[PDB]
């Protein structure tokens, strides 16, 4: 509903990194950080099994 | 108080006066409505015809002796200058770095370049 | 026929293809050597003359005459060394009435030869696998990784069409002494023509990666006289 | 202006991007996706949920990256003329890369068809495969795609003319036309006589058609984000790069679909 | 520290990250080459207890590490990203986040390639990943898939860098530069970017279809279903021959700069240099099928392709002859970069001559998949890329780092690598012409002789590499001390033979490019006021 | 944004002000780079017979 | 007086070019006429002896 | 457009006449000697006059040193220096090989 | 202009000690010699001419060569030592390796040569494979 000027004022006067300037940045940045950490840590733990030759049990 | 919207290029005072008012209720925004910052400044320069972000090439009309060196304007205390001769491409490109204290001489065509800064950082 | 230690040239030819490609290689190397000598001498003299030059001729940039000369000199060299290339390519490509046709199917780390044109008892096709002799099973005198369990016996002075194909991966039928190197894709056949001019033995290997046993899969072609070839075929 | 004021700006049109985590984050997500799909297609991972999580992370990282780029373009005003020209040129290069990918797929089709394998029956399509009739569904697909291209051109001209309602209506209806094309192509996938695993014919056919399907999904996403931006007054009458981007994408993808239609339907049947 | 490097946005930081990754991967590839050349020194399983699969895995790792992780991150990534904005006066490369993501998807391709080597058996298909050896029947396990994903990641990096370079050099040129006034290295990078742009999509399509055949039961190259591996050969080589020209063209750009600056006279026919590089790039796409003369193509196809491959010798010959013309009539300052450039000229001419001998569809019958081919492409690749990288480093590092390297050690390293590489790669020609097949861990014991002396050569080359690693250390801790004492070369251009020492001291830098006018390590964002040129 | 500039400010690693000597890190980087293939060979030989 | 002396570098260039062509020609002539012709002579002699012993 | 010898000589006589300081004299001498020809004795005369005008002895010696390093034979150098003997004696410039006798 | 002449204690043997002087003394000497240049050049003494020539075109600072009079021998010794160390390491790692093939004997290869002589292999070339002892 035509918030461009208000958000321009908010964005051009802010001592924060660009992705944190919007008031609803935390809602998109905290769950993303958690999910990203999980999704990056998980596959690496399965590499020692690949080297060891152990496949995942079909249970 | 409140700052204006820099109606033309002569009222621009800082990046905070380059915002302007948006579209009213239901019309498409125009360039003069919601452009901001550097793009807004460039747009203003286009409307009043003053081409911001000067792109003119080097002054290569005369030789530029030591008594009357070719003056180059800068916004920093040095500037790089690639000269090619008294005509446009007489000799090969020669890159020089004239600063405030020391003029730059080509050593191939002898041109002397003297820097003057805008300054006020 | 067989590789020699500290050798720097081709193996001895036994087919017109190998001697033709040898002559083509020498003819090409003639011009390659004149060019290499030119480049090396120019580099030599320029470096040793102008490494002690105080004044650099910094105003010599375009020089159109030498530009066009070395623009048109490589072209004429290429045409000169490409005429015999085309002659040989169109001469060795022809299939001119092979008096014998035999198949060589490359299976995983072995070959299988099949003399489809000839008989064993009455009409039935002759075939045999050619396994490499293991290093533990070598008797003193045989060549390691080069002598097979059974040899591919071939008559001399006869036109022979080798039809090479494969079953699992791409296996290359390559004998350098006979001057033949044609691959074997499992999908399609590949025919090559050969005429062996002297009796003896000819060793080659597979010129295409096929897994762990790529190194230990050679090809042994033993060219013998025609009556002896018939005797071997009947004993086969 | 005076020197006092001109000393307070960039001195060059080009955009200084602030440091951002999105490149390395997208790289980590892409690595995790590749690793998970390599350990899942070979049974080292019991289920396919990890690939889904990696794809979701990659998608969200790309969304945050585009959220930053639209913040810079719209609310910081960093996109001057030179930046806009550079972005348009880069998107043209990316479109050229996609066209060459499609050309490689077309090369695979032509190699599989012009020299038919003896195991295929020496005829295209191979014996045992009944090809999809071009006239029933694909004719509707191509006609609605040409309609979508004409409609997005109409909406773009209406946006330039300054009429908001016509531009929004055209963009919405072309988004719906593309989402109907996607639905119809999925339907054609469901009731199909042959599968991607039924020889080279099915292999190359579904490779090309599914690559175009993925490109159409991406194009529908771009049209949706352009509709949001135009609805909330992000797109001005004279400054819009993403919308010109999606128009060029729509037209090049319609041309790709026309070639794909002709080759795979009016020449392959 | 995290924002500057992990969150990087400027081209110089990404370039030095590229260089660090490239030298790490080159060290790993050199270790693999040392292992290969040590096992392949005498007949019989010496160091690897049998296990030809391990030897094939090492060959694949060596080739990939050298090509996709050493030559390209250094030439295209490091030098290209550091110098292209500087040479054209661009303040900072366009699409900076794309520039960061290309680098950051490189080492993850490394991670997945390494874990492919570590998983059940490793990829033993060669750097070319030909089916059906690479199909799911012959290679099971996720190793081939992980190598495919490493190739996809490096293709993404290269394509993104190519788009960035194209846009930067087309749009962000300084106010005085037309396209005709660009430096030669900029032109080489631009042409290489277009080659990557037009080549990588085909490789991606072919490799993705191979992966689908492996794991999605589909048949693009399966003979049981109507496929043909020759299609994969076509796609891969259509990518790969432009790939080798991508590897070599930036070397051409670097050598021109080094010759022009250490002969103190400009390049002979610069516009002809640009035209020759453009012709080479255009012709690289028309000759791809000379790697597959054996598969059974028609006589007319091979006759066309040998002519097309021979045509490339004309622009390359023009470039070689113009470099000698540039060196002629100058004042040769025989510093380390000039030594490397001269060695490049000679050994690249040798490699190109061997390639011309290989371009014939009749001679390729006797030479295909032998060690003559490895001699040829190791000459051209190793020399024209590694020597170009050494020249570029020894030429630009005192400007990039503000730290000056030892010169005696640099010359010793150059001589050691020159002799070692010659010793390792020249007997390969004799082995190939005698009939030694390629990609074999064990050979008939008649090929041992040369395989011995070549194995000696590696132990020299790697040693020079080790010295290079020491030189970096000596540069990184004693660079300022090297400047203050007389152990290094401070000025790349000596005063002219009329010019006094003070007149030179007031005009110490006489260069044709902006890069050398910049200070000790250049500011994080230079060119505040745009560089002007007539 | 303003980052520090200087002779050692252009590189990700720290050279002058160090707790451990810089030679250790400099040569360890390339030593692990060189030992990656040895680790791979050791693993691939363990999964067969030997060491 | 001094006669105008000029064009020394062009003369040096053509002298170097012809001398390099002569060196390459000598190298390739040695290659051909010694090595290739020795191999051809050996092959022809062996085949002539084989044809003689066939009689 | 390629210049003749007479045009070259006149151009460099002029360019030496409008040389105003040591930097200009050295630059003009450098780009005069960076050609595929040895400058005529009149150009060397103008170079010596310019070196005396800016009060720089070593560049006057360097003129003869560059002429020696530029000329083809050891006899044409003698023909240059004995033709320029009067001016060299007038200005008092010594040759490099006679200034450092070794 | 200036006084009679430059002091001999400050101008003799400028070649052997120019680089060891402080910059202030160098600048003072340069200024004095430049003030003396303005006199007719016949009045300058020979040490003054030599000093001025060495200051202008001396082989120091900018004119310092790439190799400083002893580096060719150093690089030759370094490359020879590198070659020797390379072959020494190669020999050491060749000793710390597996065993040599069973077919690399004089006796085995003489029998192989006899078999090849039976088959008339490589008639004009060479079929002899010994290469070992
Ligand atoms: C970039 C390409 C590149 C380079 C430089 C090399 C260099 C070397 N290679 Fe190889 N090689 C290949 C790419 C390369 N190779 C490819 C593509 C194959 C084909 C694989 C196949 O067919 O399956 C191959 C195959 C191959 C074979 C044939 C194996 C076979 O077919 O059986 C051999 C055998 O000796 C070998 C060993 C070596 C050795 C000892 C070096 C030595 O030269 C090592 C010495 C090199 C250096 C010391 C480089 C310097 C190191 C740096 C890190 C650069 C530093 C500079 C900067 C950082 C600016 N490699
Ligand atoms: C650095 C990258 C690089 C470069 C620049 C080249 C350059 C050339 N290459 Fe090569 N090549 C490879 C990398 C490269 N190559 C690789 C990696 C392989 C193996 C792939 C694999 O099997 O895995 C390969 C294999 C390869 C083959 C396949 C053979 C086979 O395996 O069956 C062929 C055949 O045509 C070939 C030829 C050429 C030719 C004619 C050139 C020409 O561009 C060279 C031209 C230069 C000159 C000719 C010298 C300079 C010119 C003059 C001095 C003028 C005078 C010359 C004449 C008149 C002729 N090379
Ligand atoms: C530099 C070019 C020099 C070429 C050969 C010099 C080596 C001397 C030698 O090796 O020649 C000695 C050898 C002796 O070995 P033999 O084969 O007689 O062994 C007999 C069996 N037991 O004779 C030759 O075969 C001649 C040389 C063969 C050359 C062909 C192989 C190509 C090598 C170079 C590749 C191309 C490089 C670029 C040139 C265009
Ligand atoms: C195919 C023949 C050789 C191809 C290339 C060989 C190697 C290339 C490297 C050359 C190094 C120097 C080049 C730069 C010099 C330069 O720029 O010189 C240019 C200058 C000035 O220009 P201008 O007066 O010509 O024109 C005026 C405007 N440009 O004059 C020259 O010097 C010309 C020299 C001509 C040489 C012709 C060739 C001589 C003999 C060829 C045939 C010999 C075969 C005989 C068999 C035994
Ligand atoms: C068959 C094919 C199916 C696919 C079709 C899918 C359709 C795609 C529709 C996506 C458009 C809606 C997104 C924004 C909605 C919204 O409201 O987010 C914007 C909201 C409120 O708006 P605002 O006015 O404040 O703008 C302010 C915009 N900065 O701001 C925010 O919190 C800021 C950040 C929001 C997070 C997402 C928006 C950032 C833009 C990047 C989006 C790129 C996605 C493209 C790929 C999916
Ligand atoms: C990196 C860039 C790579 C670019 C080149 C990509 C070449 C491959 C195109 C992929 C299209 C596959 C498809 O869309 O497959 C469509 C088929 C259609 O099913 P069906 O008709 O057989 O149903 C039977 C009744 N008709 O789905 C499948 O069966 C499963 C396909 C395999 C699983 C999905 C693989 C997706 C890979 C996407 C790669 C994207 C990148
Ligand atoms: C993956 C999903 C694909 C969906 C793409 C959504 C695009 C949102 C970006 C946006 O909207 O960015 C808006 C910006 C600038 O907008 P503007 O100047 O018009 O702003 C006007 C306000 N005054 O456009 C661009 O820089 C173009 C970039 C296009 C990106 C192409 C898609 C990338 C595909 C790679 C995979
Ligand atoms: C996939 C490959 C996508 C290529 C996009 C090129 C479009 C032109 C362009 O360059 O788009 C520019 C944008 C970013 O630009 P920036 O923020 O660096 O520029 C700031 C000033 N314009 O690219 C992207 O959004 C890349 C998005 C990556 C999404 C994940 C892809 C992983 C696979
Ligand atoms: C660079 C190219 C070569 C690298 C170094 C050469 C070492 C030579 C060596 O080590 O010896 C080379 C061998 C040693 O012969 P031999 O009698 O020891 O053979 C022992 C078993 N019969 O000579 C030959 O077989 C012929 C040599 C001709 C070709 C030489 C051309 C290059 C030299
Ligand atoms: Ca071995
Ligand atoms: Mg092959
Ligand atoms: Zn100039």
């Amino acid at each position: 509903a035509n918030k461009v000027i208000q958000l321009q004022k908010i964005f051009q006067s802010s001592t924060k990194p660009l992705w944190w300037r919007h008031p609803r940045s935390a809602l998109y940045l905290y769950p993303f950080y958690a999910i990203f950490a999980v999704a990056v840590v998980t596959p690496l733990l399965y590499i020692p099994n690949a080297i060891r030759g152990i496949k995942a049990k079909k249970a | 108080p409140v700052v204006k919207t820099a109606q033309n290029l002569a009222e621009v005072n800082g990046p905070e006066t380059l915002i302007g008012p948006g579209a009213k209720e239901g019309t498409v925004p125009t360039d003069l409505d919601q452009e901001t910052g550097l793009a807004r400044l460039e747009l203003l320069g286009k409307l009043e015809g003053i081409d911001v972000f000067d792109t003119k090439p080097l002054d290569s009309s005369r030789k530029g002796t030591m008594k009357d060196p070719i003056i180059i304007e800068s916004y920093d205390d040095y500037r790089y200058v690639g000269c090619t001769g008294s005509p446009a491409g007489s000799h090969t490109i020669m890159w020089l770095k004239p600063t405030v204290n020391e003029v730059a001489r080509c050593w191939e065509c002898g041109s002397v370049y003297k820097l003057n800064p805008v300054g006020v950082p | 026929d067989v590789p020699t230690p500290y050798a720097c040239y081709f193996q001895d030819s036994a087919t017109p293809n190998q001697e033709g490609i040898l002559e083509l290689h020498d003819n090409i190397m003639f011009y390659l050597l004149v060019i290499l000598g030119l480049v090396s001498w120019m580099l030599y003299t320029i470096v040793m003359t102008y490494s002690k030059n105080p004044i650099a001729y910094k105003y010599i940039k375009h020089g159109q005459t030498i530009e066009v000369i070395w623009t048109i000199f490589p072209a004429v060299i290429l045409l000169i060394i490409a005429f015999p290339s085309f002659i040989l390519l169109y001469l060795c490509d022809e299939v001119i009435s092979p008096a014998m046709t035999i198949k060589a199917i490359g299976y995983q780390w072995y070959w299988k030869y099949e003399y489809s044109d000839f008989i064993n008892d009455s009409g039935e096709t002759v075939e045999f696998e050619s396994y490499v002799i293991p290093d533990e099973l070598l008797e003193e005198g045989q060549l390691r990784l080069l002598d097979t369990d059974t040899s591919m016996v071939v008559p001399v002075d006869t036109h022979i069409r080798f039809v090479v194909t494969a079953a699992d991966v791409i296996h290359d039928f390559a004998i350098p002494s006979l001057g033949i190197k044609v691959d074997a894709t499992p999908g399609r056949l590949n025919q090559v023509s050969a005429l062996i001019q002297r009796e003896g033995v000819f060793y080659g290997a597979c010129s295409e990666l096929c897994g762990t046993g790529h190194a230990n899969m050679p090809i042994k072609i033993e060219a013998v006289s025609l009556p002896k070839f018939l005797e071997w075929l009947n004993e086969q | 202006m005076t020197h006092l004021e001109r000393s307070r700006h960039q001195q060059h049109p080009f955009h200084m991007v602030m440091p951002s985590p999105w490149p390395i984050v997208v790289s980590f997500a892409l690595l995790s996706l590749a690793l998970s799909t390599a350990l899942t297609m070979h049974g080292y991972i019991g289920n396919m949920n990890m690939v889904y999580l990696a794809l979701f992370v990659l998608l969200t990282s790309s969304i945050l990256w585009f959220r930053d780029i639209v913040a810079e373009a719209t609310y910081l005003g960093d996109h001057t003329m030179a930046v806009r020209k550079g972005i348009n040129l880069g998107f043209l290069m990316f479109v050229l890369s996609e066209v060459l990918i499609f050309a490689g797929l077309f090369w695979a089709y032509f190699h599989s068809a012009m020299s038919p394998d003896v195991t295929l029956g020496a005829c295209w399509p191979p014996v045992g495969i009944e090809a999809v009739q071009p006239t029933e569904l694909p004719l509707l697909n191509t006609i609605i795609l040409l309609s979508s291209g004409a409609t997005v051109t109409y909406s773009h001209h209406a946006l330039i003319a300054g009429n908001r309602n016509k531009a929004l209506s055209g963009l919405l209806i072309t988004f719906w036309l593309i989402v109907i094309f996607v639905t119809c192509q999925y339907i054609e996938y469901t009731n199909a006589a042959f599968t991607i695993s039924d020889g080279v014919y099915g292999s190359v056919f579904y490779a090309g058609t599914g690559l175009h399907f993925l490109h159409m999904v991406m194009l529908a996403a771009m049209l949706g984000v352009n509709y949001w931006r135009m609805r909330n007054y992000h797109l001005t009458a004279g400054h819009h790069v993403g919308y010109e981007t999606t128009i060029i994408y729509t037209h090049v993808l319609d041309v790709i679909w026309l070639f794909l239609y002709v080759v795979f339907y009016w020449w392959g049947v | 520290m995290v924002q500057r490097w992990l969150y990087s946005t400027n081209a110089k930081d990404i370039a030095v990250l590229y260089f660090m990754l490239a030298i790490f991967s080159g060290m790993a590839g050199t270790a693999m080459s040392l292992i290969i050349r040590l096992e392949l020194a005498a007949p019989g399983s010496q160091y690897l207890h049998g296990n030809s699969q391990l030897f094939n895995v090492l060959v694949v790792g060596h080739a990939v590490l050298m090509i996709f992780f050493l030559v390209m991150p250094a030439l295209i990534g490091g030098f290209g990203n550091y110098l292209l904005p500087l040479m054209i006066g661009a303040t900072d490369t366009a699409f900076p986040r794309i520039n960061n993501i290309a680098f950051w998807v490189l080492p993850m391709g490394l991670v997945c390639l390494v874990t492919s080597t570590l998983v059940e058996s490793g990829a033993g298909t060669g750097w070319t990943v030909y089916p059906p050896l690479s199909s799911i029947q012959a290679h099971s396990g996720p190793s081939v898939d992980l190598a495919i994903f490493a190739l996809h990641l490096t293709s993404i990096s290269s394509l993104l860098g190519a788009i960035n370079f194209i846009v930067t050099t087309l749009n962000m040129r300084t106010n005085g530069m037309t396209m005709h006034k660009l430096p030669l290295f900029v032109w080489s990078i631009f042409i290489t970017a277009f080659l990557l742009l037009l080549s990588l999509p085909v490789l991606s399509a072919g490799i993705t279809m191979l992966l689908l055949d492996r794991n999605f039961n589909t048949s693009f190259f399966e003979v049981s279903g109507g496929g043909d591996p020759i299609l994969y050969e076509h796609l891969f080589w259509f990518f790969g021959h432009p790939e080798v020209y991508i590897l070599i063209i930036p070397g051409f750009g670097i050598i021109s700069h080094v010759v022009s600056t250490y002969s103190k006279k400009p390049v002979f026919g610069e516009i002809s240099m640009v035209y020759a590089m453009a012709s080479i790039g255009l012709l690289g796409f028309l000759v791809w099928s000379h790697h597959m003369y054996i598969v059974g193509l028609d006589a007319d196809t091979r006759a066309y392709f040998t002519s097309a491959t021979m045509i490339i010798a004309i622009p390359t010959g023009i470039k070689i002859f113009s470099w000698l013309a540039t060196i002629h009539g100058g004042s040769i300052r025989l510093a380390t970069p000039m030594l490397y450039a001269i060695a490049f000229l000679f050994l690249f001419t040798m490699g190109g001559l061997t390639g011309v001998a290989l371009a014939n569809a009749s001679l390729d019958v006797a030479f295909h998949d032998t060690y003559y081919v490895v001699g040829h492409f190791h000459y051209v690749l190793s020399m024209g890329a590694i020597f170009s990288l050494f020249a570029g480093y020894y030429y630009w590092s005192p400007q990039i780092l503000g730290l000056n390297y030892n010169e005696k050690l640099a010359q010793i390293q150059f001589w050691l690598i020159f002799i070692g590489a010659n010793v390792i790669f020249f007997p390969m020609h004799f082995l190939g012409i005698n009939g030694m097949p390629r990609r074999i861990p064990d050979y008939p014991d008649a090929f041992a002789g040369w395989n011995y002396v070549a194995s000696i050569g590696s132990f020299i080359a790697t040693l020079s590499l080790f010295l290079f690693i020491y030189i970096l250390y000596d540069q990184l801790v004693n660079g300022l001390n090297n400047k203050v004492n007389n152990k290094s070369v401070i000025y790349n251009k000596a005063p002219d033979f009329v010019e006094s020492n003070t007149i030179f001291n007031l005009n110490t830098v006489k260069s044709s490019s902006i890069e050398f006018l910049l200070t000790s390590p250049p500011a994080v964002h230079s060119f505040n006021t745009p560089a002007v040129q007539s | 944004v303003h980052f520090k500039d200087g002779v050692y400010e252009n590189i990700p690693f720290k050279v002058k002000g160090r707790k451990t000597p810089y030679a250790l890190s400099h040569f360890g980087f390339f030593a692990i780079g060189f030992a990656v293939p040895f680790v791979a060979c050791y693993v691939q030989l363990k999964k067969s017979g030997a060491f | 007086t001094i006669a105008p002396i000029t064009g020394t570098i062009k003369r040096r260039v053509i002298m170097d070019i012809v001398l390099g062509f002569s060196l390459g020609g000598v190298m390739a002539s040695y290659w051909w006429w010694g090595f290739h012709m020795d191999k051809i002579n050996k092959r022809e002699k062996f085949y002539a002896e084989l044809a003689e012993r066939k009689k | 457009d390629e210049e003749t010898f007479e045009e070259f000589t006149a151009r460099y006589e002029k360019e030496f006449d409008e040389a105003y300081d040591l930097f200009e004299v050295q630059r003009v001498l450098n780009n005069c000697f960076s050609y595929d020809l040895v400058p005529a004795p009149a150009v060397i005369e103008k170079a010596l006059r310019a070196a005396r005008r800016v009060n720089d002895l070593p560049t006057a010696i360097r003129v003869f040193e560059a002429l020696k390093y530029k000329v083809e034979n050891e006899d044409q150098y003698k023909a240059y220096l004995d033709e320029l003997k009067d001016v060299r004696q007038e200005l008092g410039v010594p040759l490099k090989e006679e200034l450092f006798p070794s | 202009a200036q006084t009679h002449a430059l002091s001999n204690a400050a101008v003799m043997d400028l070649q052997s000690r120019w680089e060891n002087m402080p910059s202030t003394e160098q600048q003072d000497i340069v200024s004095k010699l430049s003030e003396r240049q303005k006199l007719p050049w016949a009045q300058l003494t020979e040490p003054e001419k030599q000093a001025v020539w060495y200051i202008s075109y001396g082989e120091w600072g900018p004119r310092r060569p790439v190799l400083n009079k002893g580096d060719s021998s150093f690089i030759a010794k370094g490359v020879a030592a590198g070659l020797l160390f390379s072959v020494g390491l190669f020999a050491v790692v060749r000793m710390a390796g597996g065993q040599d093939a069973k077919t690399m004997n004089k006796e085995w290869q003489l029998k192989s040569d006899e078999y090849l002589k039976s088959k008339n292999a490589n008639p004009w070339g060479g079929y002899s494979q010994v290469q070992s002892k």
